[PDB]
């Protein structure tokens, strides 16, 4: 069983540059000896990264002898070291803009021509991958959201049931959590993904439903975590008229 | 450029489970059937090999997995769907040529019954007023398919440029989708006007679906 793990997360002003590491367990790359299976030179240790709106991307690979091949794309602002010391391999993206936001995964790619009795599956293909690293490029400052109460009223009422929610709004970067009533409140919950707004910020919501008759009896808050920021807010969403 | 295209079809299909499962990646030049592979991938989850080298199961993918090929049309089989077989499906070429590109990905999604969105509307708040802006808030709650459209209209005239949309993934109960649109103005460009409504258009609905209100109300 092999794994790959990838720790930290990624937060950068434009022009800055990006450096991500990649570890590796349940195997060796200082081990030279070849009696099974196929040569530990025919891993290709991979970096690939997709963007919200858009397809996965190839950045680049790195072999355990240090040959290394780039995506013509990214070749110029990128670089990619490996090391056996602590069987870690790491990407550096230097002059990174707004373009360059999104999850990057560390993957093996396997490409062998030989074998010594099997050719385990898994050839030709990345067959181990990270869970993924998010990196957020942006000129924005780390900015805690507004939470403000999306008020149940006459015109969110449907049959003895009423909507109410809370709008997390202008938050910079992802991500934030949502609960209602610490937690204890978790069916006909629906929150949404988060939409950046022109001015960089981004901005969701978090609705649930109710029954009518209860709104008089009891209190509904909505607790907003945004973990960069370390801010934590509690807000009562009180009923109106409209 | 000598970069080779993948194109997947269809973006969506919508199938039952136990139904069969089809979706086709086209290369823009012919590409050797022993450097196409497919991958699984489920949102926050890792992406997962499935079909590599020659049309061959990788580790762990179950016997209802299968791929096909002619070098330019390849082809990703799914005998009969498990629920936990509804995700995205990438192909990529693999060995041939760098750079290793991927496909825009397929999306299998659940196939059910018609159902009409729940339509709420949600006034500013004070808070946000104090501050010098206005959002109103316009949610759709349980509806499938997910084809909506929501309009703003201010005092009977369509709104344009001061919208956002977001939609959920699909449930794991009752496999809706649930729309928040939210309209933004300035504390001047909205109290600069009386009526604000939200139009619905949906498979579900006969007519189109209007919830309004006065700013005088509120």
């Amino acid at each position: 069983q092999v794994q790959l793990q990838q720790w930290g997360a990624g937060l950068l002003k434009p022009s800055e540059t990006l450096s991500v590491t990649c570890a590796i367990y349940g195997d060796s790359l200082s081990d030279y000896s070849w009696k099974w299976g196929v040569s530990r030179d025919d891993y290709y240790w991979t970096w690939i990264r997709q963007s919200p709106g858009k397809r996965l991307e190839w950045i680049g690979e790195i072999n355990r002898g240090g040959n290394t091949k780039y995506n013509p794309s990214l070749s110029s602002r990128v670089k990619m070291s490996i090391d056996a010391s602590k069987n870690q391999f790491s990407l550096r993206m230097r002059s990174v803009t707004d373009t360059d936001t999104g999850i990057y995964y560390c993957a093996r790619g396997r490409r062998s021509r030989q074998w010594i009795g099997d050719l385990p599956p898994g050839n030709q293909g990345l067959d181990v991958w990270g869970q993924g690293t998010t990196v957020i490029v942006s000129s924005a400052s780390t900015k805690g959201p507004s939470v403000f109460p999306l008020a149940p009223s006459s015109k969110s009422t449907s049959g003895g049931t009423a909507a109410l929610g809370c709008l997390v709004k202008d938050y910079f970067p992802e991500p934030v959590t949502v609960s209602w009533n610490s937690g204890a409140l978790t069916s006909g919950v629906h929150t949404f993904p988060a939409v950046l707004q022109s001015s960089g910020l981004y901005s969701l919501s978090s609705v649930v439903t109710v029954p009518s008759s209860s709104l008089g009896t009891q209190t509904y808050i909505c607790n907003v975590n945004h973990k960069p920021s370390n801010t934590k807010v509690d807000k009562r969403v009180e009923p109106k008229s409209c | 450029v000598h970069e080779i295209v993948l194109t997947q079809s269809p973006v969506t299909l919508s199938l039952s489970p136990g139904e069969r499962a089809t979706l086709s990646c086209r290369a823009s030049q012919s590409v050797s059937s022993s450097y196409l592979a497919w991958y699984q991938h489920k949102p926050g989850q890792a992406p997962r090999l499935l079909i590599s080298d020659v049309y061959r199961r990788a580790s762990g993918v179950p016997d209802r997995f299968s791929g096909s090929g002619s070098g330019t049309e390849f082809t990703l089989t799914i005998s009969r769907l498990e629920p936990e077989d509804f995700a995205i499906y990438y192909c990529q070429q693999y060995g041939s040529s760098p750079p290793y590109t991927f496909g825009q990905g397929t999306k299998v999604e659940i196939k059910r019954t018609v159902a009409a969105p729940s339509v709420f509307i949600f006034p500013p708040s004070d808070e946000q007023l104090k501050s010098g802006t206005a959002s109103v808030v316009c949610l759709l709650n349980n509806f499938y398919p997910r084809e909506a459209k929501v309009q703003w209209k201010v005092d009977n005239a369509l709104q344009s440029g001061n919208s956002q949309e977001s939609v959920t993934e699909q449930d794991s109960k009752d496999s809706t989708y649930s729309l928040s649109s939210t309209l933004t103005l300035s504390k001047a460009d909205y109290e600069k006007h009386k009526v604000y409504a939200c139009e619905v258009t949906h498979q579900g609905l006969s007519s189109p679906v209007t919830k309004s209100f006065n700013r005088g109300e509120c």
